[PDB]
């Protein structure tokens, strides 16, 4: 409050012989945003509420979220084979791990399936292990101490054993690691002296897991207790939340063959279509010369840094795509997958980066 | 209701022949017609200017009823708005009949005129219950970047830069304090209804 | 990992960052039409707290 | 001569680059090209439909039977796999997606790495042993990919690693061809340099009114022999070529059953002058959709209607036709187009043949 | 009123507040180049103070 | 939706204005009445046809949103950048191929002729014929200059 | 956790020339640098070297996708 | 401390990318989460013994 800070270096050189206007410290502008702010690239060129809606949505991306996943037991964990740094990177990758991959967008309109904050897919991208990871879900079973014990029930001598169920799996009280289980099956036998009543524990999902790690701890009172890692193999699939880092989220709504989706007369096709309708009232700009910017990236073999409060000039960004031989708005000659019929308009194709948000559309 | 289904798939078959895209170039100025949002943008604050030199020689009298302050910020306020001829360099610089964010806006399909005129010309004036920013950094700053009693158009919210260009930090900070607001009175809209 | 967290229950835990009102300073706000409250501590962070109000 | 002027040239690796020579000297020990490279495949087609061009090249994608190396049920050896992070799912994924050419489906391959060292260690594609089959003369893909690798003291055992069949349209393993190249060489072009014509397309005539009958089509075929490239593309080109023609004999055969009842043909009556036909076949695509369109259309300039339909989430084509003939000829109209179809598709495998040499 | 004493310490501060504005205004008692300008209250009454003491309406 | 590997309620986007949702992550109940009284009024009572007309303001509820809307603009454009907004017989015919209404007659029309964008939508058109006679949201007088 | 087998986006086989482009990219810096500490060497730095003509080199086409999805992919062997 | 004279400090060819080197040392020494640790390293030093011993 005893301060007059001059909030960039190039205000402190405008008024460097400016007696009326006496600055006592100088700003660094990046330095009002956080960690998950600065990830959005060009984020002064986007309305900042949807800054505020990346910062939201940033930390809600899958990805590798840590490096000792396979010596943990979590619950709802995701963890993201593929993982690329962005072709327009900021100064938050210097020091948090990218999530997320450079998808190939094209921001058109293609036969109404991404109206209204929806996406195409391609189901070859899908196939191939974009945003592809393994889902980890976690169980504990204690016992009594002697009134309680692991193992296969049996039904002649045990009471109350849930109904129309699968005891089979079972082995030394278990399903060994590494088989199925299914909706109904039981995947932790416990038996109980009273004679018996089966305590059993079923797998009520709908999706089939498979039996990653299973363990016989201590817990804090010295009793072996049961310990159940379950993993999910999650591909990307229709329900799921994409985002790109100016914090435009969308629905997967439809996913095209190779030969279904558009391209280019140079053979460039999509991994994402989105509407070119999300712009215009949302506003966000720095995702659209992220696109612009990362077209020349790619073609040059380079990875450039487009932190927010940086100069920038969309002008001069797009005369390098016309020196790297593009068209000035990035455009390009487009042809109908379904029918091989060009598009009478140029359509605006080019990497931009996009993430995975952790809402599973089978685990709702 | 069959006809809003049939009507669309006539008009979605026909642009999945025609094609339908947004560009980065679609949001871009001619250098000519930067010139003359400059223009436009330095006759606002030159009216803002002309107030503040009033203020100086005590010749703002206001009338029967507000004070000198209430009647300065009314000046102000309207002395920084946009004239409508703010459009002659946007749509100088576009065609309309290929140009799919005017399109987008045009047909009233998506957006707005304000939407087209703060990515390609400027924003402005930044209001908050129809009120300038008001100094809330310790009497008579409204940021730690501003002097105090600050006379500038500049430290109460006009912001000369449109999103195409790049705001600067005090004017993300200021285009901050107004979208907070838009989202605490969505936040209203639950709870109080 | 930078690391920075407590494992209690088998489970990872962070104590939050709190948002606390500074002490030792008068704050004042609006039968009883104003309010001038004061929290006062001895020196340090860890001594007990008095609190004084003059209404 | 429907198409001529094919153009093959292969994707070789640059050894005056002093950079990728070194590399590929202290990786694996390379010298020469890779036993498999891709192959680019240019082609101008001439007096023909972009339906048929289009219905190539779609199938050339992903509608053509391909191989891929999977791995049988229980293969992956979860006891002596030791390694955590070469989950299942991440290397079968990674295996799927290794370009093959085989030749048969009885050979397997079984892949057994030991990291027995103090670093980690690369798994690359010449650890793959060949366990079943006859013995390999000529490698089926490139000992160049990074399988995967392994923290010191892991292990890798995956067995029973054998060629799967399918097709792209169901699974992208099976993908063939790339995208390189679509062009219509009978539509003159704008300079699209020009920031005046920037935003259109480039040609000069609308697709809504334009009828291009000389094409040219580029594929990428991405693991073929070094000795055999024009052995490998011409048997792909003749193999695309007889898809599309036992899929369209396959209507060829609901056709001539317009007497019996039939689930996949139906006939009405509008009045006493018109006639209605639909044709719903399972699991088509726009390939014989826009084919059956476009030659029906060609027999009957002046029909009625003429349309199809493949609704993403019905996997099906529906065919209508609206005609002002009786069934017996629409009937001999239809079976008229499909001749056409199948003559078409058996002038481009003959031109394959006397092109490709 | 204000001027007086409502503001009497923070006026006579001004010139040394580093956070105030200044004006490019020549000073008459110590010919200064630059001058400290101030808007208190409602009706936004400006001063002209400087460090050597100068105050204007009389002060 | 026989497809297994598609878990999403599907719907049109014109019927997001009913239940005023989106697409960005929303979610919705769906039940299927069993009762034969509860199936009999959910088809002559509830049906979503009831609240075409709003019950708040009198006036319709559906409609063209963002991709009908630019797209209607296009088809009955009178000018397109390549001169005149035209389409032959057989693109004029693949415009009706997915409405699921009855198909146009084309039989007076060669392979060469060309239909107007008017054209084709007065073809659907004809089945409700309506008096309409407004001034588009294409014209204001704010870009007229 | 490594370069990817194909192309993400098209099905290129990106994967066969992926270790030979590692370990010759990093050679390439080597040379632009000269002779610098590891971490001396700026992250930023490093990217801003060209790699357009060694990518050109390997035989990989002049596409989009899989000259991103090359020189973008994230390598588990250097994090962990 | 008397330093040198501002008037002969070159400076005006510092980019706004020279910049971002001053927000690399602030983070760099602070640390992503640096209080977190020192708090927690006070309180097992200095502050558990003191709370202890002259507080009951
Ligand atoms: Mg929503
Ligand atoms: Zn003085
Ligand atoms: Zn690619």
């Amino acid at each position: 409050e005893n301060c007059l800070v001059a909030f960039s270096i190039i205000e402190l050189r405008k008024h460097k012989h400016d007696v009326t206007r006496r600055f006592t410290h100088v700003d660094v502008p990046q330095a009002i945003l956080g960690l998950a702010a600065l990830v959005s690239p060009y984020a002064n060129c986007t309305q900042p509420a949807r800054v505020t809606y990346e910062t939201n949505q940033g930390r809600q991306t899958g990805g590798w979220y840590c490096f000792s996943w396979p010596y943990r037991v979590d619950m709802n964990r995701f963890f993201q084979f593929y993982n690329e740094m962005p072709l327009v990177k900021t100064i938050a990758h210097n020091y948090v791990i990218p999530n997320g991959l450079n998808t190939i967008v094209a921001y058109m309109i293609y036969g109404g399936y991404n109206q209204e904050d929806s996406v195409i897919v391609s189901q070859s991208f899908i196939d191939r292990g974009g945003f592809a990871g393994t889902f980890y879900r976690e169980e504990k079973v204690e016992l009594e101490s002697d009134i309680e014990s692991f193992g296969k029930p049996d039904p002649l001598i045990t009471k109350n054993l849930k109904p129309g169920a699968n005891y089979e799996k079972l082995v030394d009280g278990f399903v060994p690691v590494g088989t199925v289980v299914k909706k109904g099956d039981i995947i932790i036998g416990k038996v109980a002296k009273i004679k018996y009543i089966d305590r059993s524990v079923m797998y009520g999902f709908d999706e089939p897991a498979v039996v990653d790690a299973v363990m016989r701890p201590h817990g804090p009172n010295d009793e072996i207790f049961g310990l159940m890692r379950l993993r999910y193999e999650r591909n990307l699939n229709i329900g799921d939340k994409m985002s790109s880092r100016s914090g435009n989220k969308g629905i997967a709504a439809l996913a095209l063959p190779t030969s279904d989706m558009p391209f280019t007369e140079d053979g460039l096709q999509p991994d994402l279509i989105v509407n070119p309708h999300s712009h215009p009232s949302r506003m966000t700009n720095g995702q659209m010369i992220e696109t612009t910017v990362g077209l020349a990236n790619a073609l040059q073999g380079v990875v450039t840094d487009g932190t927010a409060f940086l100069p920038i000039n969309v002008q001069l960004l797009s005369e390098r795509l016309a020196q790297e031989g593009l068209r000035f708005n990035g455009c390009q000659k487009m042809f109908n997958g379904q029918t091989g019929e060009y598009f009478d308009a140029a359509i605006f194709i080019g990497p931009t980066y996009h993430q995975r948000l952790q809402k599973f559309v089978l685990d709702d | 209701l069959k006809m809003i289904f049939a009507t669309q798939q006539l008009a979605l078959n026909y642009v999945r022949n025609a094609g339908f895209t947004v560009s980065t170039a679609d949001m871009l100025l001619t250098p000519e017609a930067h010139q003359e949002v400059q223009e436009i943008i330095n006759e606002l604050l030159l009216e803002s200017e002309e107030i503040n030199n009033r203020l100086l020689h005590g010749d703002i009298m206001p009338p029967i009823g507000l004070t000198t302050h209430d009647f300065y910020e009314k000046l102000q306020l309207n002395a920084l708005k946009f004239p409508d001829r703010i459009l002659k360099p946007i749509m100088n610089s576009i065609n309309p009949e290929t140009n799919g964010l005017f399109q987008m806006v045009a047909t009233g399909a998506k957006g707005s005129n304000p939407n087209m005129i703060h990515i390609m010309a400027g924003i402005g004036q930044i209001e908050i219950n129809t009120q300038r920013i008001q100094p809330q950094f310790s009497f008579g700053r409204t940021l730690v970047y501003y002097p105090r009693f600050a006379l500038e158009a500049q430290a109460y919210g006009f912001i000369c830069n449109s999103y195409i260009a790049g705001l600067t930090s005090p004017e993300f900070i200021f285009g901050e304090m107004n979208g907070r607001f838009d989202l605490i009175n969505k936040a209203l809209s639950t709870s109080s209804t | 990992e930078p690391g920075g967290y407590f494992i209690a229950r088998g489970g990872e835990w962070v104590v939050d960052l709190l948002e606390n009102i500074r002490f030792n300073t008068l704050h004042i706000h609006y039968n009883e039409i104003i309010r001038g409250e004061f929290i006062s501590q001895p020196g340090g962070a860890f001594e007990n707290s008095s609190q004084i109000i003059i209404r | 001569k429907i198409f001529q002027n094919v153009e093959i040239k292969p994707f070789l690796i640059d050894f005056s680059n002093l950079f990728i020579k070194n590399a590929a000297k202290k990786l694996f020990q390379l010298e020469e090209q890779l036993p498999l490279v891709p192959v680019n495949v240019v082609m101008d087609f001439k007096g023909i439909s972009r339906a048929a061009v289009h219905g190539l090249s779609r199938v050339l994608q992903d509608e053509i039977p391909n191989y891929m190396l999977d791995i049988k049920p229980g293969g992956y050896k979860i006891e002596d796999s030791t390694d955590l992070f070469m989950t299942e799912q991440f290397i079968r994924n990674r295996i799927n997606f290794i370009p093959i050419y085989a030749k048969n489906e009885t050979l397997v391959f079984a892949l057994r790495s030991l990291n027995n060292s103090c670093e980690v260690k690369t798994i690359y594609s010449r650890d793959l042993i060949q366990v079943a089959g006859p013995k390999l003369k000529y490698p089926i893909f490139n000992p160049t990919f990074e399988i995967g690798f392994l923290q010191p003291g892991k292990s890798l055992i995956i067995e029973d690693i054998y060629i799967k069949k399918g097709i792209g349209r169901k699974h992208a393993a099976f993908n063939l061809a790339v995208k390189t190249h679509f062009s219509h060489l009978d539509i003159e072009q704008y300079p699209t340099d020009k920031k005046e014509y920037m935003a259109l397309s480039g040609y000069k005539q609308s697709s809504m009114t334009s009828d291009p009958r000389h094409h040219r089509l580029g594929l990428c075929f991405p693991a073929v022999p070094l000795p055999h490239i024009n052995q490998a593309v011409r048997t792909y080109l003749k193999n695309a070529c007889r898809i599309i023609i036992g899929r369209i004999q396959s209507i060829q055969k609901i056709y001539e059953n317009f007497e019996e009842p039939q689930p996949e043909l139906v006939l009405f009556s509008m009045d006493e002058e018109k006639t209605k036909a639909i044709i719903t076949i399972k699991d088509e695509t726009h390939t014989i959709g826009n084919l059956l369109k476009t030659y029906i259309y060609e027999m009957i300039p002046d029909i009625s209607f003429v349309g199809y339909q493949c609704v993403p989430h019905k996997q099906e084509m529906v065919l209508t036709i609206i005609h002002k003939a009786s069934q017996e000829d629409l009937i001999t109209l239809l079976e008229k187009s499909i001749q056409n179809i199948i003559q078409t598709f058996q002038i481009l495998e003959k031109n394959v043949d006397e092109l490709i040499a | 009123g204000e001027m007086e004493d409502k503001y009497k310490i923070f006026i006579k501060n001004a010139p040394f507040d580093p956070t105030n504005c200044q004006i490019k205004k020549d000073c008459p008692n110590c010919h200064l180049d630059y001058l400290t300008q101030i808007c208190i209250g409602s009706q936004k009454i400006i001063i002209l103070v400087c460090r050597c003491g100068y105050m204007s309406n009389r002060g | 939706l026989e497809n297994p590997k598609i878990s999403t309620f599907q719907m049109n986007v014109s019927a997001c204005a009913w239940y005023n949702a989106d697409f960005d992550g929303d979610q919705m109940n769906l039940w299927v009445p069993w009762s034969v009284m509860s199936r009999v009024e959910a088809e002559l009572l509830c049906s979503v046809r009831n609240w075409f007309i709003s019950t708040k303001s009198s006036g319709p509820v559906n409609g063209q949103v963002q991709d009908s809307t630019v797209g209607s603009f296009l088809l009955t454009r009178t000018n397109t950048p390549m001169g005149k907004n035209v389409m032959n017989k057989l693109h004029a015919m693949g415009l009706f191929q997915t409405t699921q209404t009855d198909p146009p007659c084309f039989a007076n029309y060669s392979p060469t002729d060309l239909l107007d964008g008017k054209s084709v939508v007065s073809m659907l058109l004809r089945q409700t014929p309506i008096n309409y006679q407004r001034a588009p949201t294409w014209y204001s007088e704010v870009y007229a200059p | 956790m490594l370069i990817p087998v194909v192309c993400f986006t098209c099905g290129f086989p990106i994967g066969t020339y992926a270790a030979i482009f590692d370990k010759a990219r990093t050679e390439y810096i080597k040379t632009k640098m000269g002779g610098t500490l590891p971490q001396n060497i700026p992250l930023d730095a490093s990217l801003q070297i060209e790699l357009k003509d060694l990518i050109t080199a390997l035989g990989i086409p002049m596409r989009v996708c899989c000259r991103t999805h090359l020189i973008t992919t994230l390598d588990y062997r250097k994090y962990y | 401390i008397t330093y040198g004279p501002i008037e002969t400090v070159d400076n005006e060819e510092l980019t706004e990318a020279d910049m971002l080197s001053f927000i690399s040392a602030a983070v760099n020494s602070t640390g992503l989460i640096g209080y977190n640790i020192k708090s927690f390293d006070d309180l097992m030093d200095n502050g558990i013994p003191q709370i202890v011993k002259q507080m009951f």
